[PDB]
């Protein structure tokens, strides 16, 4: 329930050949609820703690996406961070998994960045009105987003008859548990440099290149 | 059969936890009426048909329970040690309170049978009815009944707990936190008589008829919390 | 053509396997048809024109049928009459002549989602 | 193994309800033995075996009611509240009448016991044989057996009242509507007796031999009353 016992239960688990917990580290939107959990201080707390765990070697420092899934549906770590998206692949493979809340850390709770999948037209198009038809009277309609949730799921959909679907799955109130902790992202045009500054952030503190007072630092400019 | 039509029932198939708390709920209200004399003369047999009156009132309390306890093992399925902890102070606690409740279903229904007028027999069969008696009397069956409820709030939280592996959906995970606030609220009515009794403001019998009072506004009270958790 | 006139809310499917079944052993085509309003349009259409060579509608109708001359006098003989029951028979009988071949007892019932009502009213 | 063989058994996997309903039957017929007291010498050991007789008789009745429960249960398989609280309603009527069994039991085997010529053992270990106290002995069992199968009788019309839920087919429909017939029938002999010796006709033992002589006509009274709702 908490990040703080996650290194003790890494150690129980490294005994019996497995990992405890495995997740992206390159992209920074796996990592900043650790980081936003607290929170400035509680950035610094949130990830002095992501490199200890790398520090202490019970991360591996180049953990990307392909490794830490494939881990994880392999059964060699007990554990993962990812999305809706992510459980097709997991239920394809022998696990018996489980989807909750994020662990807390200092006591309050991992704050996610809470994403909306949106369909846009793109302004340079002749297919405008075609795109339009295909957007409104068959993707987003209950046939059409059936289609899509069985392949890979897309989580809590837009769509209002839905609500019963998705109120019945157990995974998809684990989901809206941890967004009523996070928060949605602001769409502004600075959202690219701001994710770009915490990507390096992340990276040169992981590997082992910049202080995490200094990464802070060259963050905030 | 079911509560909720979108509860889906983990606990179908029985268990030993529920076989064992079968047992225990089966042996109190049995006890609690076959732990009485064998009559020997129309005398005795006549006595033991006025003790229905008393045991229908405690059986009928007895099963409100073990009703609420096949609810929850039907509704989740749990065995795990912290399950059988809470279960287990759960019957100990009904376990405790049978023989008493059988001494206050006696107790009240014969100073009921002389409001109503249907008997006019003596009432220092059951000792001395002082203040301190009185006084121990509603802090004894408050302290059972809180006992109760709140172990009921505490087997409802630790299935919330839980409520991952259980694999609870948003219908079920709503319902379960419907249940703590209400085995919480349930505790609420009893732990508040008893808190009077004990500091005792009064110093006197009306101290007793507050606390005792407080039963006979057992739903209005219990909207009265509901209404300032919702209010804010 | 052996031609059959049934309403679309009735196993016309399942009357076209029994018709594919008498082609197999006689060799008529028997083709079901199911139009709408066909308890209104077959007085018009079977008066005038061919229409069908049988009607399935329920018992009511058949009196108009009966009096305007639109229905041949049923004569079954007495083994196949006893197949049904008697009282069935009583229903497609008007001014003492059979005018058509019961098939079954018809009548509304309450249907409830026992999920959404377990003790419906 | 099963009554009926158009009859589809609902309740052939087992429940708490039931395992809780065995336990308090097997504890009846247990405690109504084992509640006399252990023999410590060949004197309290011949007497014991002397308790037999009424035990058999007990025991017999008991496990009627346990099949006619069986029955129901493995018919129905219901799990409801209301059948939850008319079988609890059946339990303890079937706890209160325990002891006032083997009571009966064993007043019955010395007066039996008296005309047979076994034994010739005195009758004023049982109390006063006075009017009042032998007709309260037939209002009082008569009361019993009424209250029994009247509750039998309420439990196969919860079940027809539930027939479109437990998708009961003709023939489970007529075989429940039967047996509510069959246990009003059953309780109409006790209720006519109790009904007659709370009235009194007489005044006097007669009233008595009546009431009792309405259970040694107990399936031709049976059959006159079935009669009398056929001929209309
Ligand atoms: C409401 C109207 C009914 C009023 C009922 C009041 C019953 O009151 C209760 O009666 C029973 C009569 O058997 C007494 O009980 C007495 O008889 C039972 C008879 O088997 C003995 O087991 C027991 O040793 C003795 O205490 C209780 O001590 C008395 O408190
Ligand atoms: C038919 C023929 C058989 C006649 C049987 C008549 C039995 O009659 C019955 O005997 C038993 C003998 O134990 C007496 O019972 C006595 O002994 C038992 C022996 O354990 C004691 O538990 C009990 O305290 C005492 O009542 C009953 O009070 C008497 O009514
Ligand atoms: O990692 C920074 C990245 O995070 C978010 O991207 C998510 C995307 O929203 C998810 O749907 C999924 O595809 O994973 C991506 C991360 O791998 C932000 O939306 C994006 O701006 C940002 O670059
Ligand atoms: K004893
Ligand atoms: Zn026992």
């Amino acid at each position: 329930k908490t990040w703080e016992e996650i290194p003790a239960l890494d150690k129980e688990l490294k005994a019996k050949g497995k990992s405890a917990l495995m997740f992206n580290l390159q992209e920074p939107y796996f990592t900043w609820p650790l980081i936003a959990a607290d929170g400035n201080a509680g950035a610094k707390a949130g990830l002095t703690f992501l490199v200890d765990l790398i520090k202490n070697k019970h991360m591996n420092a180049d953990t990307d996406y392909s490794i830490a899934e494939a881990a994880f549906n392999k059964g060699e770590t007990a554990m993962t961070i990812n999305g809706p998206w992510a459980w097709s692949n997991i239920d394809t493979s022998k696990v018996n998994y489980g989807v909750t809340v994020l662990p807390t850390f200092k006591g309050q709770p991992s704050k996610p960045f809470v994403g909306v999948l949106s369909a846009g037209i793109n302004a340079a198009s002749p297919n405008k009105e075609l795109a339009k038809e295909f957007l409104e009277n068959y993707l987003l309609t209950d046939e059409g987003l059936e289609a899509v949730n069985k392949d890979k799921p897309l989580g809590a959909v837009a769509l209002k008859s839905y609500e019963e679907e998705l109120a019945k799955d157990p995974r998809i109130a684990a989901t809206m548990e941890n967004a009523q902790k996070g928060e949605i992202m602001p769409n502004i045009p600075q959202m690219s440099a701001f994710w770009y500054a915490v990507r390096t952030a992340v990276i040169n503190a992981a590997s082992g290149r910049q202080t995490v007072d200094e990464a802070l630092k060259d963050a905030q400019t | 059969v079911g509560l909720n039509p979108n509860f889906s029932f983990r606990g179908k198939q029985q268990t030993r936890i529920e076989t064992f708390s079968d047992a225990v709920f089966a042996l109190a209200i049995t006890l609690l009426v076959l732990s009485s004399t064998i009559p020997e003369t129309f005398e005795d047999l006549w006595a033991s048909m006025r003790d229905v009156i008393p045991f229908a009132i405690c059986v009928a309390l007895i099963i409100v329970i073990w009703y609420q306890h096949y609810i929850f093992f039907l509704k989740y399925g749990l065995q795990d040690k912290v399950t059988i902890l809470l279960n287990t102070i759960l019957l100990f606690v009904l376990l405790v309170y049978v023989y008493p409740l059988k001494f206050l279903a006696r107790f009240l229904s014969e100073i009921y049978g002389g409001i109503f007028g249907i008997i006019e027999t003596d009432l220092s069969r059951f000792g001395e009815y002082s203040h301190q008696n009185l006084k121990l009397l509603m802090v004894n069956y408050g302290l059972g009944a809180f006992a109760i409820f709140l172990v009921f709030s505490l087997m409802y939280w630790r299935a919330y707990k839980m409520k991952s592996l259980l694999d609870l959906n948003s219908y079920e995970i709503f319902d379960t936190k419907s249940s703590i606030i209400a085995n919480l609220l349930m505790c609420s009515v009893p732990l508040l008589s008893l808190i009077i009794t004990l500091i005792d403001p009064w110093g006197n019998f009306r101290t007793t008829i507050l606390s005792g009072f407080l039963y006979f506004l057992y739903v209005p009270i219990m909207i009265v919390f509901g209404r300032i958790t919702s209010k804010k | 053509k052996l031609v059959i006139w049934i309403n679309g809310d009735k196993g016309y499917n399942g009357l076209a396997e029994v018709g594919k079944k008498f082609e197999k052993d006689t060799g008529i085509k028997v083709t079901v048809e199911h139009p709408d309003k066909l308890e209104e349009k077959f007085p018009q259409v079977a008066a005038t024109g061919d229409g069908p060579d049988i009607i399935f509608w329920a018992h009511d109708r058949f009196g108009g049928y009966a009096q305007s001359g639109l229905l041949a006098e049923i004569t079954p003989d007495k083994a196949f009459q006893d197949k049904l029951y008697p009282f069935t028979w009583d229903a497609v009988r008007y001014n003492g002549k059979l005018i058509a071949y019961p098939i079954a007892v018809e009548a509304l019932s309450l249907i409830y989602n026992k999920d959404l009502l377990p003790n419906p009213p």
